């Protein structure tokens, strides 16, 4: 039942402030440390800091001392990661992690992380944030028919794509986003379905782009 | 801090191969090591702590050992769902440090690309632009090639390709080639085709469709 | 039993396929699976408090590591590493994560105890010799053990590497009653001088004892034999 739920994705400009949260449940929140791990875009894992909500003891890694504020709230079972001012180089994915303490010889201790959050993406740029597209691609004269949806010209990644509002994950392929010549991403999601189901069954794709708050569902439409 | 160096960077093995990954430290961290498994997408997951003790729920095929500065993570019988990136971390000396990770791929048979094609939506042409999509589904290996016939005359620069990561069920791949053309030029042609050349083929496959027929 | 007879462990415990072994200590059985047929394997076991107990035996059969965790197998409560030569080091944790107590036990019975460890390292230091017991503090750079007799304070320092250094301070301000000291790191001797005249030598031995050798009247050479200290007041009497 141990679950670590994080906040949603964020879009910020250089200099703005931001605080992301990690809603906790499943265990004794006051007994375990709560850490924070950074993952630069497609890069390694950076540990930022940790907090013990029993006494609000913040142990900051020297690579982030005076660069980020880590707080906790025992009353609501929630930890926080707060920035004074965002810089363009702070774009990464951040995790809240439950930590297990180990007494490293000597005079100190460290931790390893057993349960992780889902991750919060912080994109920092001074460009326009545009919502995604709607266009579907239709099945016609297939082998098991195949269909899907097209998501063109959005900013910023990532966009979650579902099919039939869940309950459809057999042959669903969601392609990674490709940045076009214009500074906007584009991706597609496809499903492989039995060819005999077209008409007798309706298929809709549930796109969601919380950065621009855009969210669109569209149907195929095989013709 | 303490630098951690893993080995190797990438890796490829068939289903059943006993694969081992190493992690070398710069100091004596005798017992303080943890192993994580970041699967496609998100997110990291603890596999093995204290370099020997196995985490609950982790299958018995995962094992780990080490002492001093040389450590080794070991999968006994590789499985297709075990495709992920594996990190080692040290928690003996403040602060905690991670290794650069290790990629693990799966080897399987070849067939087949299973080409599909898709015409534009005709709602795109309300904006003067249109995108043609060619789909390749559940093939191996990752290497492939796609060409865009237009009046039996290939088109340049207007293509973009994206590949999925290795599937967790059948260890296959999938590719999407998108041809972006303007509506003013999309109607100057009738036949749009996608010539596919994959290692698993015996001859180039060409899925096509006449414009609005 | 059969095909796994027994073998004795470092710490008075016993340990006895589809190698397999079975152990038992502290009123309940611990079993696991080893790699060889000597006893080189871990032993799992559970306590009535649902606390997880783990016993790690080395491959050389000369280093047992007994660990105690909570209901989750990750958060530990105690950790006692016992070697073949009785060199033990038991730790206890304050449930915050930090080690609250560290009981270092040497081969010759002389234990070294640490209590009241704060979040930085400052804690009560107490060394248990044979016949007497020294007490002191613990700074983040050395272990300081102090013996006081009026104005004279005898400070036995212990560097983190393990070497022993000893100093002596005297708040007295009389050239005839003030006590200075001289240390020799090679010979491990502290020489007490009073009024430009040597008085006695204190040797801190590799057997973890202290010897006293009184100088003669003229302070030019030693005399007699050394007396191994058995009472704590014997250390104070030399500082009078």
């Amino acid at each position: 039942e141990v679950q670590l739920v994080q906040s949603g994705a964020e879009v910020k400009m250089p200099g703005e402030s931001l605080k992301i949260s990690c809603e906790v449940s499943g265990y004794s929140f006051t007994s375990y440390w709560i850490g924070w791990v950074r993952q630069m875009p497609g890069k390694g894992l950076e540990w930022m800091g940790i907090i013990y909500p029993g006494d609000s003891d913040t142990r900051y890694s020297p690579s982030f001392q005076g660069q980020v504020t880590i707080s906790a709230d025992k009353s609501i079972s929630t930890a926080y990661l707060q920035w004074s001012s965002l810089k363009a180089s702070d774009t990464a994915m951040y995790y809240c992690t439950r930590s297990i303490s180990r007494s490293g010889p000597g005079f100190s201790l460290s931790w390893f992380f057993d349960y992780w959050g889902q991750g919060t993406l912080v994109t920092v740029s001074s460009a326009s944030t545009k919502g995604p597209s709607v266009f579907p691609l239709a099945p016609s004269s297939k082998s098991t028919a195949a269909l899907g949806c097209l998501v063109k010209d959005y900013f910023p990644e990532p966009v979650t794509v579902s099919w039939n509002s869940g309950a459809l994950t057999s042959g669903v392929h969601t392609f990674p986003a490709v940045l076009q010549s214009s500074g906007l991403y584009s991706l597609s999601s496809v499903v492989t379905v039995p060819s005999s189901s077209l008409g007798t069954q309706t298929y809709i794709c549930n796109v969601n782009h919380k950065p621009s708050n855009t969210k669109v569902d569209k149907r195929v439409e095989p013709k | 801090a303490i630098q951690l160096t893993q080995s190797p960077s990438s890796l490829s093995a068939s289903v059943g191969d006993r694969v081992t990954i190493t992690c070398r430290a710069s100091q004596g961290i005798s017992n303080a090591l943890a192993w994580y498994q970041q699967k496609p997408g998100k997110a990291p997951k603890l596999l093995i702590y204290d370099a020997s003790s196995l985490e609950r729920g982790v299958p018995s095929r995962f094992s780990g050992s080490g002492f001093g500065t040389d450590f080794t993570l070991t999968i006994s019988s590789l499985q297709p769902e075990d495709f992920a990136i594996y990190y080692c971390q040290q928690f003996n000396g403040f602060p905690n440090t991670f290794g650069q990770g290790t990629r693990v791929e799966i080897k399987r048979t070849v067939a087949a690309p299973s080409v599909f094609i898709f015409p534009p939506s005709d709602e795109q042409l309300k904006s003067g632009t249109a995108s043609v999509v060619c789909l390749l589904n559940n093939f191996y290996p990752r290497e492939a090639k796609v060409q865009w016939k237009v009046d039996n005359a290939l088109q340049s620069g207007n293509s973009q390709e994206s590949v999925t990561e290795q599937d967790s069920k059948d260890s296959t791949y999938s590719l999407s080639s998108t041809l972006t053309l303007s509506k003013a030029d999309y109607e100057k042609h009738k036949v749009y085709a996608c010539e596919v050349t994959h290692q698993g083929l015996s001859s180039p496959v060409t899925k096509s469709f006449n414009r609005g027929e | 039993e059969k095909n796994s007879v027994s073998v004795d462990l470092p710490g008075e415990m016993k340990v006895l396929n589809k190698y397999d072994l079975i152990a038992t200590v502290d009123k309940l059985e611990l079993k696991g699976t080893s790699d060889k047929n000597n006893g080189s394997g871990v032993l799992e076991g559970v306590k009535a408090d649902k606390s997880k107990v783990k016993l790690t035996i080395s491959d050389d059969l000369g280093q047992t590591t007994l660990e105690v965790f909570k209901e989750d197998g990750k958060t530990l409560v105690s950790k006692k590493v016992t070697s073949k030569d009785k060199s033990s080091t038991e730790e206890k944790f304050n449930e915050k994560g930090e080690v609250s107590e560290k009981i270092i036990t040497r081969a010759d019975g002389t234990r070294l105890e640490y209590t009241g460890i704060k979040s930085d390292g400052s804690g009560k230091a107490k060394e248990v010799l044979k016949g007497y017991v020294l007490e002191g503090t613990l700074t983040a750079e050395k272990t300081t053990l102090v013996v006081k007799e009026g104005t004279v304070t005898l400070s036995k320092n212990i560097s983190k590497s393990g070497e022993v250094s000893v100093e002596l301070n005297d708040t007295d301000s009389s050239a005839a009653t003030k006590k200075t000291a001289a240390w020799n790191s090679g010979t491990s001797t502290l020489t007490i001088t009073v009024n430009s005249k040597k008085t006695k030598d204190l040797v801190f031995t590799k057997e973890n004892t202290i010897t006293v050798q009184q100088y003669d009247s003229n302070g030019t050479k030693l005399e007699g034999s050394a007396v191994e200290i058995t009472k704590l007041d014997e250390i104070k009497n030399a500082l009078k």
